């Protein structure tokens, strides 16, 4: 329960996140927002431990917004991804944890390349253009990379992602109630419907 | 010199401080109260002040406990910090030891608290006198607390403006009120006579009288209006 | 000398001169009048205008401290900001603890307890606020156990209850006039036109509503701050009444 | 007088204390940073000298705070040491936190808040120091600023502080060529340094110099404090030696 | 190791009258299968129409009772001799208990007493905070016993009227001081015979608008 | 066992004769899941190379940590940090936390410039001086490597000889370990020249 | 406990039980399980009895303090989010929270937020919270209509309490109805589950296990 997906195409980063949230044996709603925009061109999808996702998401969103606003020009996806990772790395050595895994998919304007990073719940920043966490990455490390053509476009990546989702429902006893797919590009961030 | 008119941490050539001396001044500009006591009762009679005739007059009696109470003459700001402190101690004695705090014992705690501010260079030193009554195991007692911290057990005393005539009422009639016991009525009347003389170029009115009484048979009660137009 | 420098130095009166000076701050401030009746308490204020650009109807000088408590003020707004934020917390905290209205008298005690801080520390009072408060408030409300009560919270001493009290620049002439014109036979409506009658006399400007603001404490109504139209109407009734007599 | 604590104000609505820190600069050495599109030069002048003074194997008014940003000093040197160490610590926090080098605008901005903080809070001195910041960030390229002893910053393409700022400034803005070059920065600086200084023959053991370049050994920035014999080469071109 | 918590038993019963209020309790205190006391009740006088019994553990109660009493005193001081009414007293108590949801207590407090409406009210508490307004609440060990009986005869609930065969219910009937007294006498007696933590005596304080009255009824020593 | 055992990964450094090699695998895994096939475990502050094994967080976090301290050292003294002096530092810094100790097994290697002598040193959770002039191996396949490196080591070797020895070592030992492998990279510090030679090996 | 709530066009219907259970005994059969936060906001009491009561009135202190400070009516969103911050601090202290903050304002439409003690703020339209929240969902989801009348919306929440009460082991008592309009909660009276069950059995033709 709780999956986050990521693909880097050669002009966009496409993050997907489940609409489902389960506390107890109860699905609380079939529409739940589980992805937040850190700034208007960098998006964090997030999943992880019970109610830590909510506290941590708003905490991280607020800091990136402060630094974007402070500098008076939005920070690179490279600056953003170390910072989030470093909060987590302090927390597991502190007396209170947060164990929230996240993906940063930004469009870097600084050097003009899309950038997908994989940030662990542990608090490990590594760059990967097919990253994924929890139980998703057990199925989509292999699915993305089998079909993966070394150059990619927004069109190509979306059909391959939809397919990925279609496997997950089938081989997990889970329900994600579809996934919302928000596309990160040089024109900002937008919602586009998918399976 | 009067280089000492600023320092409260530095002795004046007389061996005093001027600050402690000025604090006695504050009492003089302060509002009159007359104390007196007997073995089985103690009474505080105090003058309420007003600035005009649309004022509904200043409380000069603060109930500290249901068996102890105080009155003031001098700085009302300083009177507040010490009233807070004083209730905190009487409640402490009823909490831990199921005990009434003796009049005399309370007074020794207040003493350290005056002289702390004398020792320090921080916050105001005190400038109000408190006339304290209580009734404990050792019957009614009357202390005169000074802003120095000197606590003096008397049969009658007075502080505030024009308080030298209250001492003259009390000296003459010192023995009259030792002999009266068990009559709250008599002891109340004696303070009222007392504070007419104290005052000059004033007269008493009904709502200028606030009489506070505790004894061995009388609970701590404050009389106002029709309960003090019987002794004017 | 060494008397006006220091909060721990008394003078030959046995007083601080820190405390003295803060009275004169209130007299600097604009005129504010409160008049108690048994129908509700009426809180009127003065504002000033020296510019046609000054919006004086878009900032406050009568403020709500609870849901039946209002206050008028005079003096610096800096000293007032600390005082009213404080006084907001006291009423709010009361509803938490008991689930009952705050009484009028006890709200007064709390405001004068802040007032006490003039320095840095003391035994039995930590002081963190390092000057005199150059603001007073008229504190008006309703408890049920008395009635309507009107108090003056003094920054320099303890609190004095009044039945009608004026503060500010024009406080002096207002006080004489209230003795000869406050009475227990005077209804809610009369209370409004009384405040405006005194208000103009010590104003150095014409009686108009862009320099005025009335309010009432009616428990039935909750604390109501008035509209501009109601006040404008009443300036007109005041002048027609006095035109004829 | 107003002199007792910094918690007071003079009738100009400033403080006399700020004026006293100002004056501290104009009894120290002279300092000049000239920016060009092709590199920024930092230069300082020594305010003590002897022949039994070690100054040929050392510098004292030139510190690199990270390998992309350098500073020059004018003011008392006793004041300087504390705040250099703090700027450098702030840089390595930036490096640790964000995985990249600090912008010029922040690093200076922080330092400026800290100076003002000692004015703002307590009876503690203002620190009478003017630092010339010459930096690189890949957001506004080369950036030249200086920091006031009052604690504010203003951007630049050339600036002089130190002793005889006014005299120096008129001379710098006269000979400023609009594209500019790092080689012309280096050339201009020696000429301007000479006339303010009270020696008629400026010399390399009397010189501190650093030139910053990314225009040769591109794709990376290399900052070089010059060695004494190199300083001698550039002096020979300006015809001083 | 240590555990700081334990029991001492007792059983209490508050009922709100229409012009009266009662609060009652057994004189037995216990530790394991001994009897600590045969003549100590836990209904205590606090004044201003407040009788309070914190029945559970004796240690938890004996602390709260004093601290509450002290809070009543600081009402008079701050608020210049105004009554802290019974309803308002209830929010206070809840907040003290919440004070010690960080060191937890093990008492069912009931206060009982007279309102400003001339009609009684029973407010009954959780040992960690919250309260609700009740008509009948039994607290204490033998709480389970005393409630099926209280519902039947003080709210007339799970009862019906003949001749309609449960298609009319038995309505509320005006409760009287004599009616609850008799009820209280047999309720605590039934308790004696079928529970073993209640025994020896009965101490009932009665709250009216004309003072506090004591009425004592002895119980069996079984 | 420890967290260092769950994540794994190997860094092995070795000495020849006026040279060092320090090499690593490209596997980062977080338990059973393989995470990156390309995360290099070699980092450097001047000429001193720091490998890091253990849990994935402490690989990134300690790197930031030791960077911070070598940068203040470099600027103030105007020289490069030395491997002889960095060994002192690693052991105290990790020891600072003992009640929250970092779960890693570093390897330090570099060549001193104040004599040209080759230095390698080994550490554990809170680090100790472990001196070698032979090899220091670390990780979840360290017990395999300790013997593999001893077996192939012949004392006193060329810069070109040392490549061969560390490559054959890594090649089989990483492969025959669960939690290790998935590519490798070899840094041969010849003296002050560093050549980087990627090992073609299978994906583990 | 079964508490439930759902938005409709004409406002929000909040239907609750009254049954309090402690052990296999019944603690009370009268306890209002709606805390009235202020005259526009209702919260609910499920989870810990103590927690929900104190923090929601405390919540009421923040609501009152906000109106006094800025003289603007609080947002539904402002209150929930603040209870999200507050419960997280006291996380790890045995705290509980199972409250739905509901209100309908002129600047936000009807809105309901779920707050959980784990720091969770969850957006929805239909929520149910308690032990017996599950039973509350089954009936209510399937007969849910946004376009629905007040008299009928009321009927729907009532019936959600009646079926949930019946088949759960910790619920019943009485059915307390509150409808939040733009002018706040309006009480709609107290309906005992006991009698009520029988009239509804006939009307619908449901609950086919008992004949009285």
């Amino acid at each position: 329960m709780d999956i986050i997906l990521g693909i880097r195409v050669q002009d966009s980063v496409i993050l997907a996140s489940s609409k489902a949230v389960t506390r107890g044996i109860s699905v609380l709603k079939d529409s739940d927002d589980k992805t937040r925009q850190l700034s208007p061109h960098t998006l964090m999808s997030f999943a992880g431990e019970a109610g830590d996702t909510v506290q941590f998401a708003e905490y991280i969103q607020a800091n990136i917004q402060l630094y974007s606003i402070r500098e008076d020009y939005e920070l690179s996806p490279q600056a953003v991804s170390s910072f989030v990772r470093q909060e987590l790395a302090k927390s597991i050595r502190s007396r209170r944890p947060y164990q929230v895994n996240v993906l940063i998919g930004g469009y870097d304007k600084k050097k003009n390349k899309p950038e997908l990073y994989q940030i662990d719940y542990l608090g490990t920043k590594v760059e990967l253009p097919y990253g994924a966490h929890g139980y998703s990455g057990f199925y989509t490390f292999s699915l993305l990379d089998h079909h993966y053509r070394p150059d990619m476009t927004t069109e190509e990546g979306l059909d391959l992602l939809k397919l990925c989702v279609q496997e997950l429902e089938k081989r997990m006893p889970m329900d994600f109630k579809g996934v919302i797919v928000k596309i990160v590009d040089k024109d900002g961030i937008r919602q586009v419907d998918d399976f | 010199r009067n280089n000492y008119d600023g320092d409260t941490v530095t002795f004046s050539p007389t061996g005093r401080l001027f600050q402690v001396e000025y604090a006695l001044e504050a009492i003089k500009q302060g509002s009159v109260t007359v104390g007196l006591r007997s073995n089985t009762h103690a009474v505080l009679v105090a003058l309420k002040r007003n600035a005009d005739e649309l004022s509904s007059y200043q409380k000069k009696i603060i109930k500290c406990d249901e068996h102890m109470g105080l009155s003031l003459a001098g700085l009302a700001p300083d009177a507040r910090v010490l009233s807070n402190y004083l209730r905190q101690q009487c409640n402490y004695s009823s909490l831990v030891f199921n005990r009434k705090l003796a009049v005399e014992r309370a007074g020794h705690l207040l003493c350290d608290k005056a002289q702390k501010n004398t020792q320090s260079y921080g916050g105001r030193p005190y400038g109000v006198g408190l006339l304290i009554i209580g009734y404990d195991k050792s019957g009614a007692h009357l202390l005169e607390f000074q802003p120095s911290g000197n606590v003096t057990e008397l049969y009658g005393t007075a502080i505030g403006a024009r308080s030298q005539g209250a001492k003259t009422y009390l000296e003459r009639t010192l023995d009259t009120f030792i002999k009266i016991d068990g009559n709250p009525d008599e002891l109340i009347k004696a303070g009222v006579e007392a504070i007419s003389q104290s005052l000059r170029d004033e007269s008493l009115t009904v709502d200028n009288l606030s009489i506070a009484i505790v004894g061995k048979d009388t609970p701590f009660t404050i009389y106002d209006g029709e309960a003090v137009a019987k002794y004017i | 000398s060494e008397y006006d420098r220091g909060v721990s130095t008394f003078s030959p009166e046995g007083r601080l001169f820190q405390v003295e000076y803060s009275l004169e701050a209130i007299k600097l401030g604009s005129t504010a009048i409160g008049i108690a009746t048994k129908e509700g308490v009426v809180l009127g204020v003065e504002k000033r205008a020296t510019s046609p650009l000054l919006e004086s109807d878009s900032i406050e000088k009568i403020v709500e401290i609870d849901r039946h408590i209002g206050c008028a003020m005079s003096g610096l707004t800096a000293d007032a900001r600390s005082m009213i934020e404080h006084a907001r917390t006291a009423a709010v905290t009361h509803n938490l603890y008991y689930d009952e209205d705050i009484n009028v008298e006890s709200l007064t005690q709390s405001v004068c307890d802040l007032a006490l801080r003039f320095g840095e520390g003391a035994s039995g009072e930590e002081r963190l606020m390092s000057r005199p408060f150059g603001v007073a408030l008229l504190i008006a409300g309703h408890d049920a156990d008395d009635g309507y009560q009107l108090f003056h919270a003094e920054p320099s001493g303890t609190f004095y209850r009044y039945n009608a009290k004026a503060i500010g620049s024009g406080s002096e002439g207002a006080q004489a006039e209230l003795l000869n014109e406050w009475h227990s036979s005077l209804t809610l409506k009369e209370a409004e036109l009384l405040v405006l009658k005194i208000l103009k006399q010590v104003m150095e400007e014409k009686l108009d509503e862009n320099n005025a603001q009335l309010s009432c404490i009616t428990k039935q109504d909750g604390f109501k701050i008035y509209d501009n139209e109601k006040t404008a109407e009443l300036i007109k009734e005041l002048k027609e009444k006095e035109a004829a007599e | 007088r107003y002199d007792s604590r910094t918690t007071i104000f003079s009738p100009e609505g400033r403080l006399y204390q700020v004026e006293y820190a100002l004056e501290s600069i104009s009894h120290a050495g002279t300092a000049i940073g000239i920016m060009a599109s092709d590199g920024i030069v930092l230069a300082a002048e020594r305010k003590v000298t002897s022949t039994l003074l070690e100054q040929d194997t050392s510098t004292e008014k030139l510190y690199k705070l990270n390998d992309k940003i350098a500073v020059a000093v004018a003011g008392l040197t006793a004041d300087a040491e504390i705040l250099i160490n703090t700027a450098r610590i702030h840089a390595q926090n930036y490096l640790k936190t964000y995985n990249e080098d600090i912008p010029v605008e922040i690093l200076v901005r922080r330092l400026s808040d800290i100076k003002q903080g000692y004015t703002q809070h307590g009876g503690l001195r203002p620190f009478g120091v003017s630092f010339i910041y010459a930096g690189y960030d890949d957001r506004y390229g080369y950036q030249l600023y200086t920091s006031n002893p009052s604690g504010n910053y203003t951007g630049w393409k050339a600036i002089s502080v130190g002793a005889n700022t006014s005299a120096a400034q008129t001379l710098l803005q006269m000979d400023y060529k609009d594209d500019m070059k790092v080689d012309d920065a280096i050339e201009l600086a020696l000429k301007t340094l000479s006339k303010t200084t009270d020696s008629s023959a400026l010399t390399y053991d009397r010189l501190e110099f650093a030139t910053i370049r990314k225009g040769a050994n591109d794709g990376e920035v290399y900052q070089k404090i010059f060695k004494p014999q190199e300083i001698k080469d550039i002096l020979v071109k300006t015809g001083i030696t | 190791q240590f555990n700081p918590y334990g029991d001492n038993g007792g059983t209490i019963l508050g009922i709100a009258g229409e012009d009266f209020a009662v609060l009652a309790g057994d004189t037995r205190n216990i530790t394991d299968y001994s009897i600590n006391s045969r003549y100590e009740p836990k209904v205590f006088d606090c004044g201003d129409n407040i009788v309070m019994s914190a029945n559970g553990f004796a240690a938890d109660g004996d602390a709260l009772v004093k601290r509450f009493k002290n809070s009543v005193k600081w009402y008079h001081f701050d608020h210049n001799d105004k009554k802290l009414s019974i309803n308002s007293a209830a929010r206070n108590i809840q907040h003290l208990l919440y004070g010690k949801r960080f060191f937890p207590y093990y008492v069912h407090t009931i206060i009982a007493g007279l309102d400003e409406d001339g009609k009684g009210a029973v407010y009954s508490f959780d040992p960690v905070g919250s309260y609700e307004r009740e008509q009948c609440r039994a607290g204490g060990a033998a709480a389970s016993l005393i409630m099926p009986f209280l519902d039947n005869q003080v709210n007339f609930k799970n009862q019906y009227e003949p001749g309609t065969n449960g298609k009319v219910k038995k309505p509320l009937k005006y409760l009287s001081v004599e009616e609850v007294i008799k009820l209280v006498r047999d309720s605590f007696t039934s308790a004696t015979e079928r529970h073993i933590q209640v025994g020896d005596g009965l101490e009932i304080l009665i709250v009216t608008k004309d003072g506090v009255r004591k009425e004592f009824y002895e119980l069996k020593r079984d | 066992s420890d967290p260092s055992s769950i994540n794994g990964g190997i860094v092995v450094a070795m000495t020849g004769k006026d040279c060092v090699a320090i090499a690593c695998d490209l596997r980062l895994g977080s338990q059973s899941l393989g995470v990156s096939n390309k995360f290099e475990k070699i980092f450097h502050y001047g000429h001193v190379f720091l490998g890091i094994t253990g849990l994935a967080t402490d690989v990134t976090t300690l790197n930031e940590m030791f960077r911070y301290k070598t940068n203040l050292y470099k600027l103030k003294e105007e020289r490069a940090i030395e491997p002889e002096t960095f060994t002192q530092l690693v052991s105290s810094s990790l020891y600072e936390r003992r009640f929250g100790p970092y779960f890693v097994g570093p390897v330090v290697a570099g060549i001193n410039s104040k004599s040209g002598k080759p230095f390698i040193a080994g550490f554990d959770l809170i680090g100790c001086i472990d001196e070698a002039k032979d090899f220091i191996v670390s990780g979840t396949a360290s017990d395999q490597l300790f013997g593999m490196c001893e077996s192939l080591y012949e004392p006193n070797l060329e810069p070109e000889d040392l490549f061969e020895t560390i490559s054959q070592a890594l090649l089989n030992a990483a492969d025959r370990d669960a939690l290790s492998g998935w590519g490798a990279v070899v840094y041969i510090i010849k003296k002050d020249e560093v050549v980087k030679r990627y090992l073609k090996m299978r994906q583990d | 406990t079964t508490t439930l709530a759902f938005r409709f066009q004409g406002g929000i219907i909040v239907a609750v039980d009254s049954r309090a259970t402690a052990g296999n005994w019944v603690a009370s059969q009268t306890v209002k399980k709606v805390i009235e936060i202020n005259p526009f906001l209702l919260g609910t009491m499920a989870g810990g009895a103590a927690d929900c009561q104190f923090w929601e009135t405390w919540l009421g202190s923040q609501c009152r303090l906000h109106e006094l400070r800025e003289k603007e009516r609080i947002s539904v969103a402002a209150a929930s989010k603040i209870l999200s911050n507050l419960v997280y601090q006291y996380k790890g202290a045995g705290l509980s929270m199972g409250t739905m903050i509901c209100g309908y304002t002129r600047k936000e439409g009807p809105t309901i937020y779920y707050v959980d003690s784990d720091g969770t703020r969850l957006k929805g339209d239909i929520f149910c919270v308690g032990s017996g929240q599950t039973f509350a969902y089954g009936v209510l989801d399937s007969n849910y209509k946004w376009d629905l009348s007040v008299e009928d919306a009321l009927y729907l929440g009532k019936r959600s309490i009646l079926a949930a009460a019946h088949r759960d082991a910790y619920s019943g008592g009485s059915v307390n109805l509150y409808h939040v309009t733009e002018d706040g909660w309006i009480y709609h009276g107290n309906h005992d589950v006991g009698e009520l069950f029988w009239k509804v059995k006939e009307e619908e033709g449901s609950f086919n296990n008992v004949i009285g």
